[PDB]
């Protein structure tokens, strides 16, 4: 719930901890989707340039994976309804992909 | 002095049953999940429209007035793990795939089958399956008893043991205790060799 916790996951899985990409995107899925007043609350500095960095990296690499597996696809979805809320072209344009 | 079993299966399930049709499949696996669902031997499918006088004929179905029903129990076995598979491939989540596959006594001997073959296989997925059921809540108990009984099976077993160290120490060794229960309720077998040397 401190808004701190998701800018320093965000930041981290980017560079020092990229190692654990495919289980940081359940993390933050987890995150977003129980938490709902961090929608409405105000954001630190640079937090949603970083998830875009997130999320575009891992459908990258995972795309058919993505579109065969419902769970997964889930998973993403809400990252990119959080950035499309919050006026993301990038989000926006990768919902239009994964779909 | 040993059977390449897997190669075997493949044959049997591919020429036998499917042989080049998909609603052969389909109508086989509907039909072994609606016996062991009703807890019933005879029963009458949703099938499409000539499907279940093609395998009358092929004889591995059978009928009688009551309804039909499947000869051999192996292929029953075989057709409800593949039915596990498929619901696991298409869940949400493990809450939904748990109450999508029900509760009777044959799923519950599949499911430990299912979980027993993916151990072998090596198949890195389940270890986070596992994890998830071991630590989670929500599900009931019985599930984590047979995932318990396909470990202790399996010849990974201290593997495990492992892993969850603190999990197995900690919480009042409860969940050791409760092994040691399954232990020597499931895991023994008939000594027939001693029932010889008695005579």
């Amino acid at each position: 719930h401190c808004p701190s916790t998701l800018y320093s996951l965000a930041k981290s899985l980017n560079n020092i901890a990229s190692c654990y990409l495919n289980q940081g995107i359940t993390w933050l899925s987890e995150i977003l989707s129980v938490n709902k007043k961090l929608w409405e609350k105000k954001l630190e500095n640079d937090t949603v340039y970083y998830l875009e960095c997130l999320v575009r990296r891992y459908i990258n690499n995972e795309r058919e994976r993505i579109r065969r597996t419902k769970q997964l696809k889930q998973e993403v979805l809400v990252i990119l309804d959080f950035l499309v809320e919050k006026g993301s072209v990038v989000g926006y344009m990768s919902r239009e992909n994964i779909l | 002095e040993s059977i390449d079993y897997v190669s075997f299966k493949e044959k049997l399930w591919n020429k036998i049953i499917v042989k080049n049709k998909p609603s052969r499949e389909q109508c086989f696996l509907a039909t072994a999940f609606q016996r062991a669902s009703e807890g019933q031997f005879f029963v009458s499918p949703a099938c499409d429209t000539g499907i279940l006088d093609e395998l009358v004929k092929d004889g591995i179905v059978g009928y009688e007035a009551a309804g039909y029903f499947i000869t051999h129990d192996i292929y029953e076995e075989w057709a409800l793990e593949k039915k596990i598979s498929v619901d696991y491939i298409r869940k949400a989540n493990n809450n939904e795939f748990f109450e999508k596959i029900g509760e009777s006594l044959p799923v519950r001997r599949s499911f430990r089958n299912w979980i027993s073959e993916r151990l072998l296989l090596d198949d890195q997925s389940i270890k986070p399956f596992i994890a998830e059921i071991v630590c989670g809540e929500g599900i009931s108990n019985f599930w984590k008893d047979e995932l318990w009984v396909a470990v202790l099976l399996s010849d990974n077993s201290s593997i495990f043991f492992n892993y969850f160290k603190r999990y197995l120490l900690s919480s009042d060794q409860n969940l050791l205790k409760r092994l040691t229960f399954l232990l020597r309720l499931a895991c023994k077998d008939v000594d027939y060799d001693l029932l010889k040397q008695l005579g």
